[PDB]
């Protein structure tokens, strides 16, 4: 079965969509349409995102689907079969969730990886580049896979860095070292 | 790094916290000496007792 299996419902949907469109080898098309519909949900911010709430019927839901393919009939069609399915299963609150999840699967198929450099403050671009280079250089990025290394600001972590990718982290941060230090002086 | 910073800061800026031997004395039991060497009293000193005893118990052994 296609690489990367995202456990959990709604990602059971994503997995299905992913695997189905991988076997139809039209993942770029799917992804593109998913971005577009995700965008048109976001760009229908009231009265089409604020009515993803359940309350509507099956029959009222069907007319929501019709409105969705009315906004742009540039949809892939496998994702239109998915839209019907989501209507029938009467969930669409986790629609963009499924889209995001498909995105993870898709960009895994592309090979793209995401990382993180949580810090208390946004670091040098030099630091960003050096780490991206380093990670690509290191076996940590296997290559044939890319790194969107994202520094995030988490003031809660005081100074430091934590490099993250592939569920493998190196955490050289001041807070954590301080924790161990405080503890060693409680002895 | 941070280890060095802490090590330096900690050691340098106060090594020991204040302490006073005099204050300690109040909180501990002080040595105090035993009272009296004592001498045992002369038990049944002299024949005052004996003369008394011979008379007192002239009791025979049957």
């Amino acid at each position: 079965p296609p690489p990367v299996r995202l456990f959990g419902v709604e990602g059971t949907y994503a997995t299905a969509l992913y695997q189905a469109a991988a076997k139809n080898s039209s993942i770029d098309a799917a992804f593109q349409s998913l971005q577009k519909v995700e965008s048109t949900v976001k760009k229908n911010p009231k009265l089409g995102h604020l009515l993803l709430n359940p309350a509507l019927s099956l029959k009222d839901r069907n007319s929501v689907i019709d409105a969705i393919v009315e906004t742009h009939k540039n949809l892939d069609g496998y994702v239109v079969n998915l839209l019907k399915v989501l209507s029938e299963n009467n969930r669409l609150g986790c629609f963009e969730k499924i889209a995001s999840d498909f995105g993870v699967l898709n960009d895994a198929h592309n090979g793209l990886l995401k990382g993180t450099v949580t810090s208390a403050e946004p670091l040098d671009p030099k630091s960003f580049k050096r780490i991206e280079k380093a990670l690509s250089a290191s076996k940590l990025v296997g290559q044939g896979k890319s790194l969107k290394l994202e520094n995030v600001v988490k003031p809660e972590i005081k100074g430091g860095l934590i490099v993250e990718l592939g569920d493998k982290t190196v955490d050289l941060s001041i807070s954590t070292k301080i924790q161990k230090l405080n503890k060693v002086l409680e002895d | 790094n941070v280890i060095q910073d802490l090590y330096l800061r900690e050691l340098k800026d106060t090594k020991l916290a204040p302490s006073t031997l005099q204050d300690a004395e109040g909180n501990v039991k002080p040595w105090n000496p035993p009272q009296k060497p004592n001498l045992p009293e002369l038990e049944l000193q002299g024949p005052e007792a004996l003369k008394a005893y011979t008379e007192q118990n002239v009791e025979t052994a049957h």
